[PDB]
RNA sequence: AUUAGGGUUCGAUUCCGGAGAGGGAGCCUGAGAAAUAGCUACCACUUCUACGGAGGGCAGCAGGCGCGCAAAUUGCCCAAUGUCAAAACAAAACGAUGAGGCAGCGAAAAGAAAUAGAGCAUUUCAAUGGGGGAUAUUUAAACCCAUCCAAUAUCGAGUAACAAUUGGAGGACAAGUCUGGUGCCAGCACCCGCGGUAAUUCCAGCUCCAAAAGCGUAUAUUAA
């Protein structure tokens, strides 16, 4: 039930301001609480430096060791475990390489079977990572 | 070779401008089977005739767009009283096309660098 | 900046990317009218939708309402030209029923094939780009040229073509 | 832990593509696709259409 | 932008209105300024010097560093559009104008539309523009488009080598109970779930599918 009347438009306007905060896909858009914590700080991509190569034992019934990297974001100085997307491609990454990092695609949450890993690498030293895997360009030696 | 390339002319919106001593009209060149474009030199010699203009140069003709896919073109033309009102009333660019120039001064920059160095100087040194 | 030149979309991709009912209906049209791409279908879906939609709005309206007469007759004229509809049909309700073929039948590609200057529709589409077909004295290189019904007498071939 | 990396992709033998003639492009292919499916193929009804099959 | 409707969202950005010229403040001149390519000062930065001094203000256009996921030439010109002005044009005698325009760079978006057509072996009858080039056309000049392969007289495509890609083929979702390789490995997978020795899902080859000079992925947003 709700309230109804010609002159009632305060109650209706107020009652929605109050009840939208109960919503989550947007209790997200309205909290700085979201922005401070998204290590990209709101931006679709970010550049890190590779600190460490890391295996991550896959979750639940799946057994695998997923090829992940630690990353030092150049904007924020924050640290991020990101996923290297494909076969053997961890061979295209060395420590202290600049790396462009993107999200997995469920905005702020991990893609199933990598425990808590929200980000994947799209580029290694300004050369694309899938373009190295699929053989197109040669990783520039520097 | 049905015949030689045949090029005729029709002017459309005709205006007598007595303020500038010129006639104003839109030119239409009907030419079939003219390989390439009709260069202006021929349009002029035709118009100078069709109106019986005593000189060729009194007819100044500028800008042309062909038509897509067939020989016809369209352009503008002017016709003046004799030797004077081309020289006065026509832009310098449309003049040089006739051969009457006023040669372009040094490249615009070079005038600017000099203008500034003179914003320094007083008296007869500038 | 400061350049005011208006541009716009002519087409839209459908929701539900692949339905075997639609895709079937697509190919059956692409091969029949000799079309290059689905894009050229989705186009006559939007020019037909826009057209259709203003037919509803004007139709929901009361008769003799000044928009329904002026703006209503104008959609109902331009569909007699271009021959989307037959000159026998004037209710404005008929605009509200049209189909993708009606606008594709009227496309210069099919008509040059229907007029019989070409083998099917692939000869016709090449034979237009090959610059040989002229509509009336005007060489027209665009397969998608929609042929006004007054102009369906005049096509023949170009005078700069081999054929003249 | 990390040295299993790239096992399978390297371990699978290489066939190095295979030479083939070019296909038609533009609407030409759009015709090649239309001849297959809506022409030359009559079906015993029997409502079914198999785009791929395999020699099982 | 998206929306049946109602709405939800974006609006630094071309037009109007407001504000600022590194930060603050003060003021002169003038019809109009609290002006900054005007002055005075202090702060923070900084450039010359003969050591006494004297300077600077790109949120003008180019361009540099820096920063960042992220953005072009230190280019031509006042031909057009306007402005200021003691000013028409021309005639010895063409005012300035990075406002503005023009091109360069430019798969942000948007329109048109090539990559073959004609009567699986073949075989051959044409046709075309990509491209070349022009008496020229264009333009301020050059570009691009258009027009052109004789008008007395000028190019040319057959493996069309002038060769279309990007993602997929268990389900949602259109398209393989193919063949290799791997053996809960490597990897795929938005979700569900695949891989622990005959894998419809990984890595490959063939085959077909969707869209197509365009096509995946990330984040934001609208419908759902």
């Amino acid at each position: 039930t709700k309230t109804n009347g010609q002159n009632a438009a305060r109650k209706l306007v107020r009652l929605r301001r109050r009840n939208r905060w109960a919503d989550k896909g947007w209790k997200r858009a309205h909290t700085f609480a979201a922005k401070k914590a998204n290590p990209f700080g709101g931006s679709s991509h970010a550049k890190g430096i590779v600190l460490e190569k890391i295996g991550v034992g896959a979750k639940q019934p799946n057994s695998a060791i997923r090829k992940c990297v630690r990353v030092q974001l150049i904007k924020n100085d924050k640290k991020i475990i990101a996923f290297v997307p494909n076969d053997g491609c961890l061979h295209f990454i060395e420590e202290n390489d600049e790396v462009l990092v993107s999200g997995f695609g469920r905005s702020g949450h991990a893609v199933g079977d990598i425990p808590g890993v929200r980000f994947k690498i799209v580029k290694v030293s300004s050369v694309g990572l899938y373009a190295l895997y699929r053989q197109k360009k040669e990783k520039p030696r520097n | 070779q049905k015949k030689k390339a045949e090029v005729s002319i029709r002017t459309s919106q005709f205006k007598v401008n007595k303020l500038l001593n010129r006639k104003q009209f839109v030119v239409e060149v009907n030419h079939p089977h003219w390989c390439g474009t009709v260069p202006t030199q021929l349009i002029r010699k035709k118009l100078a005739t069709l109106y019986k203009v005593p000189d060729e140069n009194q007819v100044s003709i500028f800008g042309f767009k062909t038509k897509f896919g067939g020989g016809k073109t369209t352009g503008f033309g002017l016709i003046y009283d004799d030797f004077a009102s081309l020289k006065r009333y026509e832009p310098n660019y449309r003049k040089t096309r006739m051969g009457f120039g006023k040669p372009q001064l040094p490249a615009r920059k070079s005038v600017k660098e000099r203008r500034n160095r003179n914003k320094k100087l007083r008296g007869k040194a500038k | 900046m400061r350049n005011y030149n208006n541009f716009n979309r002519v087409w839209k991709a459908p929701r539900r990317p692949f339905e075997k009912e639609r895709l079937d209906r697509e190919m059956k049209l692409c091969g029949q009218y000799g079309l290059r791409c689905k894009r050229e279908i989705w186009r006559v879906n939007m020019t037909l939708s826009k057209m259709r939609r203003t037919a509803r709005l004007l139709l929901t309206l009361p008769e003799n309402h000044p928009r329904r007469l002026l703006e209503g007759s104008a959609i109902m004229r331009r569909c007699h030209e271009y021959g989307f509809l037959d000159e026998e049909k004037d209710k404005l309700d008929y605009v509200l029923s049209l189909t993708v073929p009606d606008i594709l039948e009227r496309r210069l590609q099919t008509i040059v094939f229907k007029a019989g200057l070409a083998k099917s529709v692939h000869h016709a589409r090449v034979l237009i780009q090959q610059r040989h077909i002229a509509v009336a004295k005007q060489i027209v290189t665009i397969p998608s040229f929609i042929v006004r019904v007054s102009s369906e007498r005049h096509i023949a071939f170009a005078d700069a073509s081999p054929f003249g | 832990s990390l040295a299993r990396a790239g096992k399978v992709k390297n371990q699978t033998p290489k066939v190095a593509k295979q030479e083939k003639p070019k296909q038609p492009r533009g609407r030409a292919l759009k015709r090649l696709k239309y001849t297959r499916r809506f022409l030359s193929k009559t079906v015993k009804p029997g409502e079914k259409v198999h785009m791929n099959k395999q020699p099982p």
